[PDB]
Parts: structure tokens; C-alpha cells; sequence
């Protein structure tokens, strides 16, 4: 029944910086607050508990403060290993609640995606399935939307996507979306389009192809 | 080095059930409150359930209260999570985490976590069958004895009922037990033997009823 | 680690008969023996325990005897509800061992199956999967072997069978086997056949068709 | 009156894991030794595991020792069966059974059974990927910056690795995290951006390696 509100959702910074992540509780939780670090696909790692106590082995650049309803996680001198998601947590004797989480990334300038669309290969079509792929290449920041249109009819429930981690050299992201249809459905329609929305574009970009051409 | 390892993740259909287990290395759980936590696709963590030492207290996230159960096995060091009536928003990575610290107290943080096991709930709780004809062979014997039928493929869950010509044709009908395919969908066939002399005079249509998806299909089976 | 051996594996009888299932143990188990009834798809039912003790509610036509290494379950005046599988069980404090089971069926004369083959429908074929169905109609006894051959090459691992329960009117069984192949696989071959072996057939019966007619 | 019900059955691939649970109605398990039993497709029963009262003794069939664990939860009346390193011959209907009699003795038969839950182990423990070209666009930008790639589809389990031109091509390559399709198989794509004025000049071949199924696939991606 305690809602933990973490802020911000994304924190863009540079190596060497001192950054501050805020966590707010809907009611007083004294100092029963913990901070965790989590890397993609890895288990959470406890950094700070009792609001301000560091776990053994946690470098001193991490610190925490606050009591009652307002808490702060500080990282003084950001290193490469520190770009990750941070989670605040109210822990009670027999339950807990987490904040929404804060993703810390390397700051760079906005970059619009390059967009590409790939029709199904003839080989795949022969086996009864049609995967259409839309590529959003080297964009920043990470928030982007992909919309599939089939003969100008919005799709839903039939596409999946995955996103790469921030690039080692230009700190951008890329995204791949796959629309999957049966050979039967694919041949019922002619125009396949993926429409991309991203802060770097003056308006949405559409890439399309006509089946057969 | 303390370790935890989850087991049991996989793909579940909405409404389905899945049970997870948690095993440990290099410590005994008896003194620890044990917890389940999940990371949802949006990236945030959600506390799911906790079970105190001696199983004195079990507590659950409101979203799962009534549908999940947590159990512990202090003697062999396992923790279990039962998930029933699973919902799409239960899709997440599930972790088993120990409540603990250098010296235990009445309220410690989660100091050790498992690597996580992936649990994915698909939106479809039901799927309607495809129906394909089993056409009678053209090379039948002149005088009678011909077989025809329907193939009822790729449905979920059981059962389906099959009637022939809305119940008028019952003699000689065999509807086989369904079989579960490697796809996780069922399939069965219904066949009937009729006089070879009757193809061309009597029309034959199999009536398939999949009540779980409230779907009905009538399929006319004709030679060739 | 006691081995329990039932006899016979299949027992063919008529309504009203008195029949005897034997259970032999590889070493003496005194009277630590139970008998269970099980119908297809249903839970086992405890009938007898301690070799000869009738569970409350179990009709008096069921009777168990024996000790040491040889045990018998006798049903006096077999009724239609008694056609089922019966299992003997050695039960110890912390473990048990079962026999292989005895299936009790209605006796009738040997009956060769009628064999039918069905090519895949064109509609299914187009979707990328080919189901070929072989039907064995009204045979007895239940044991039958079905082998698929595609251009004379024996198939393994790509077919499933389903058998009906004994027919209420003629006491026969029926069986369905489905061979499933991808469209691409299916079109790489010409002759599809299903070879049926059964005690009632003078020699095996092979039904075949050529793809495309 | 006395009832049991099993949860957790499903389809699992050889080598995988699956956890079952058992609940009861109208009695308490605390006084009962609880058992797991399975009915194999041949029709016979096999005793699988037993856990005594107070969890003092746990015993397993030789076929499953080292792979299965049984646990009990007296406070909530549940029994668990963990199944790991599963094999084709574990395919069976699994039942939960109690030892009981009108008056409990030191050795009673299985007097109450659950209806059963179907467990199916498919034989293939891995499956190699199908690889398809992502052919670049004929109307790409004239002057440079074209994109092409490979779609690595329907494999299991993770991971695959992808290189381009046996490793000589590393700049502009993106291999995306795999997604889990509703079929329970994985799919991913790998793409590279290259000068639009190399199509027909430089050959591009993605090298897919799937160590779990010892499958290697080289695929040339050409324009069209």
C-alpha cells in the first residue's frame, strides 16, 4: 500500500559525472529503503540498504541519503560499468515494493533512425510463413515506436521486436521488428508498410513495398 | 559464494498454470525469509510473494493474491511458487531472492538473487480448430464399403464433439481420442464407413463443435 | 527392489464369466499386496488391500487371495462395468512397485481391419503442412502395427496414433494414424503408403497413392 | 468426498524441467505419506516418489533418482514434484496419491488418487535454425548506405552467434537480442549497413553457428 515513485525514468549522462536519482514514497517509511543495480539479463545487485548503508564490496562512489518520503541515490564519478538500471525498494519484514526503475545511459545528441523494410524471402514463403522485418538503425534516445500497416490497416498482436544495447562507439540504439503472417494472409494484401515515430524526425517516416515487385 | 537457481519457466496459455522452484548453494534457507520477484517487460521490478521462516507468514502482491501460492522446504532447501489462472501481465522474468544481511535482523534487504527464469503468458486462452476433408478414395469397391471423414487439427483445449449430418448418421461412426502435437495443440479424426453406392446421392457433412472457443464448423466431404 | 509380474497381459472374457488375474512377486512380500481398477482417462480405484481385504463399497464379486510370492484377483460374475485395466501393487512403508497391468476386454472372434488411406487436402497442403491419415476399421484383437513408407523408405518419429475403446455393439477396435510433413518435404516424394500388420491378416496390407493422382 | 488435484502438466523438451503440484480437498495431508505415480503410454503404472509424514524420508524410483525431488507443505496442504533432465520415457500421466485407510497403520495402500496431469517430453532437446536472407532494397540511396541482413528463425535453445564474411566484416553489424515466438522457438535477425555501391562487388555471407544443435549455416545475401 506504499507506492514508490522513482525519478527520472531515464537519466542521460557522461563518464565522470556525478548524478542523482530520486525515490519518493507515498508515506513515511523511515529509512527502510534499499537501492539495487541491474544489468540487462542479469540478476539485481544490492548496493545500498537502510537508506544510506553500503554493502561490503560496493565502491564508495555510491551513496544514499534521505528519510521519511524523499530518498536520493548518488553516483559520484560515473564509470562505464555503472551504466545500468537502478531500482529503489521499500522493504518491510514480510513484503516489499519497488519503484518503476531508472535507466542510466550515455548522453549524446539526438539522432533520427535510418529505416529499412525487408519483404519475406521466396524460400520462406514456400514453407508457408511470411516474416516481414523493419529495421530502425542507429537512433537516440531509445524511445521509438514502430507501427505496421497492411493495406493501410493498422496491425496488432502479430509483431515482435528487440532492441540492442547502447553502441560502444556512437552510443546509439537500433531496433528490429518482425511482422509474421501465414502465406495465406500475406497474399491477401498488397502494400506492407512500417511507420516509425521518433523524437529525431520532424514527422513519422514510412517505408513500404508492394508484394510481388 | 551464495547462489540461487530458478526452475520451471516456459510458455503458458492465458488461464493456464505454471509452477516454479528455487534451489540454493552454500547456505541453508531455514533462517531466511524467501521471496519471489519479477521483472516485467517495461523493465521495472515487482515484489510477488514472500514466505517467512517456519512458514509462519505468507504475503502476496495484490495483483496475484488468490492466484499464486508460495511454499518452502527447509529440509532440502527449496522454495516453490505456484501460479494459477495466469494472465498476460504475469509475463516477466521471475527471481527468487533471499532476505538477509551480514547479521540477520527483523528487516533486511534482498542480499542474494537467482539469475531469473522467463515466464511468458500468451493472450489466447482458446483456439478454434481447422477442419480438412478426408475424401473417400475413388478406387472403392463396386457395391459398397467406402470410408470418409474429417480431420480436426490445431485446436486448444479439449474437448470437441463431432456429429455427422446433424445427428442423422450414427451407425459406423468412430471419433478418435484426440492427440497432443508437439505444437501444444490437439488433433483428432472422425470417420464413418458408408455404402460406396451412396456417394453422389447422400451428402455428408461433419459438424464440429469446439465449446471452449464457442466455434462451430460444417464441412462437406465429397469425392476427389 | 521387488519385481512384480502380472499374468496375463490381456484377458479376453464374456459378460458373466469368472476370471483370475495372477500376480507373482520375485521374492516374498507376505501379504503386502493391493489390487487397483483403472478405466481409460480415469484415476485408479483401490479394490483390495492386504492381499485379500475388500475395501468398503467394492462389490463382493471381487476377491483376492495369496501370500508370499503368488497372488490372484478373482472376479466372479464379470459385469460390463468391470471391463477395465487391473493393477497389482506391492506397497511398503516408503515405496511401492506395480505389475505391468492386465487389460480385461470383451472376447470376440478375430477380425481383420479395413484399411483406408487419405491424402492431404489441397487446402491444408497450401498452408505448408501435409497430414496423411491411415484408417484401420473394426479389428480384433487390439494389437496392430502400422508402418508408413514414403517411396519405400520407412518413416520414424513423424506420426501419431489414436485407438478407440472397444465398440459397444461388435466389440472391435479402430485406429487412426496421422503422418505429418511440411509442404516442402511432402513434395520431395511420390508414393505414400501405410502398411498394416494384424493377427487377422494373412499377410500385411499396404494402401498407397501417388501424390497428384 | 476426499479429493486431490494436480497442476503443472505440459509439454517439455528433452533435458528440460517441469514442476508439478498437488492440492487436496476435505482432508489434511499432515497425517498421510504422499506419493507420486505415473501411467506410461503402455498402460502400466510406475511408482515415482514418496515423502513421509513430517518429511522425514523421501524415496524415489531408480529411473528418476538424481532428477526428481518431492516436497510437502503441511500448512497449506500441497505436495510438489520437481522434474529435471527429463527424458522421453518420463512421458506419462502423473498422479498424486496418499497412503491411507479407515484407521492409519504402518503400511496402508494408496486409498485416494488425483485425476492426473499429462506430462509429455518431446524427443528433440534442440533444433537448428532456418536462415533466410534479408535482401537489400533495389531502390536504395545512390551513393552509399545500404542495409542487408540475415533472419535466423525457429531455433532452440539460445544462443546463436552470427559473424559476417567469416569475421572480416565487423563495422555496421547489429545482431539483435532474440525473441521468443509463441511457438516456443527463438528468432533473431542480424543486419549490416554497407556502401550502396558494393552490391554486386563485395559478396556478403552471414555465418550462423548454433552450438546447442551443432548446426552451422552460411548464407549468401544477394541483391533483389
Amino acid at each position: 500500500d506504499v507506492v514508490m515513485t522513482q525519478s527520472p525514468s531515464t537519466l542521460s549522462a557522461s563518464v565522470g559525472d556525478t548524478i542523482t536519482i530520486t525515490c519518493r514514497a507515498s508515506q513515511s517509511i523511515e529509512t527502510w529503503l534499499a537501492w539495487y543495480q541491474q544489468k540487462p539479463g542479469k540478476a539485481p545487485k544490492l548496493l545500498i540498504y537502510k537508506a544510506s548503508t553500503l554493502k561490503t564490496g560496493v565502491p564508495s562512489r555510491f551513496s544514499g541519503s534521505g528519510s521519511g518520503t524523499e530518498f536520493t541515490l548518488t553516483i559520484s564519478g560515473l564509470q562505464f560499468d555503472d551504466f545500468a538500471t537502478y531500482h529503489c525498494q521499500h522493504y518491510a519484514g514480510y513484503s516489499a515494493t519497488f519503484g518503476q526503475g531508472t535507466r542510466v545511459e550515455i548522453k549524446r545528441t539526438v539522432a533520427a533512425p535510418s529505416v529499412f523494410i525487408f519483404p519475406p524471402s521466396d524460400e520462406q514463403l514456400k514453407s508457408g510463413t511470411a516474416s516481414v522485418v523493419c529495421l530502425l538503425n542507429n537512433f537516440y534516445p531509445r524511445e521509438a515506436k514502430v507501427q505496421w500497416k497492411v493495406d493501410n490497416a493498422l496491425q496488432s498482436g502479430n509483431s515482435q521486436e528487440s532492441v540492442t544495447e547502447q553502441d560502444s562507439k556512437d552510443s546509439t540504439y537500433s531496433l528490429s521488428s518482425t511482422l509474421t503472417l501465414s502465406k495465406a494472409d500475406y497474399e491477401k494484401h498488397k502494400v506492407y508498410a512500417c511507420e516509425v515515430t521518433h523524437q529525431g524526425l520532424s514527422s513519422p517516416v514510412t517505408k513500404s513495398f508492394n508484394r510481388g515487385e | 559464494e551464495v547462489q540461487l537457481v530458478e526452475s520451471g519457466g516456459g510458455l503458458v496459455k492465458a488461464g493456464g498454470s505454471l509452477i516454479l522452484s528455487c534451489g540454493v548453494s552454500n547456505f541453508r534457507i531455514s533462517a531466511h525469509t524467501m521471496n519471489w520477484v519479477r521483472r516485467v517487460p517495461g523493465g521495472g521490478l515487482e515484489w510477488v510473494a514472500s514466505i517467512s521462516t517456519s512458514s509462519t507468514y505468507r504475503d502476496y502482491a495484490d495483483a496475484v493474491k488468490g492466484r499464486f501460492t508460495v511454499s518452502r522446504d527447509d529440509l532440502e532447501d527449496f522454495v516453490y511458487l505456484q501460479m494459477h489462472k495466469m494472465r498476460v501481465e504475469d509475463t516477466a522474468i521471475y527471481y527468487c531472492a533471499r532476505k538477509g544481511s551480514d547479521r540477520l535482523s527483523d528487516n533486511d534487504p534482498f542480499d542474494a538473487w537467482g539469475p531469473g527464469t522467463v515466464v511468458t503468458v500468451s493472450p489466447a486462452s482458446t483456439k478454434g480448430p481447422s477442419v480438412f476433408p478426408l475424401a473417400p478414395s475413388s478406387k472403392s469397391t463396386s457395391g459398397g464399403t467406402a470410408a470418409l471423414g474429417c480431420l480436426v487439427k490445431d485446436y486448444f483445449p479439449e474437448p470437441v464433439t463431432v456429429s455427422w449430418n446433424s445427428g442423422a448418421l450414427t451407425s459406423g461412426v468412430h471419433t478418435f481420442p484426440a492427440v497432443l502435437q508437439s505444437s501444444g495443440l490437439y488433433s483428432l479424426s472422425s470417420v464413418v464407413t458408408v455404402p460406396s453406392s451412396s456417394l453422389g446421392t447422400q451428402t455428408y457433412i461433419c459438424n464440429v463443435n469446439h465449446k471452449p472457443s464457442n466455434t462451430k464448423v460444417d464441412k462437406k466431404v465429397e469425392p476427389k
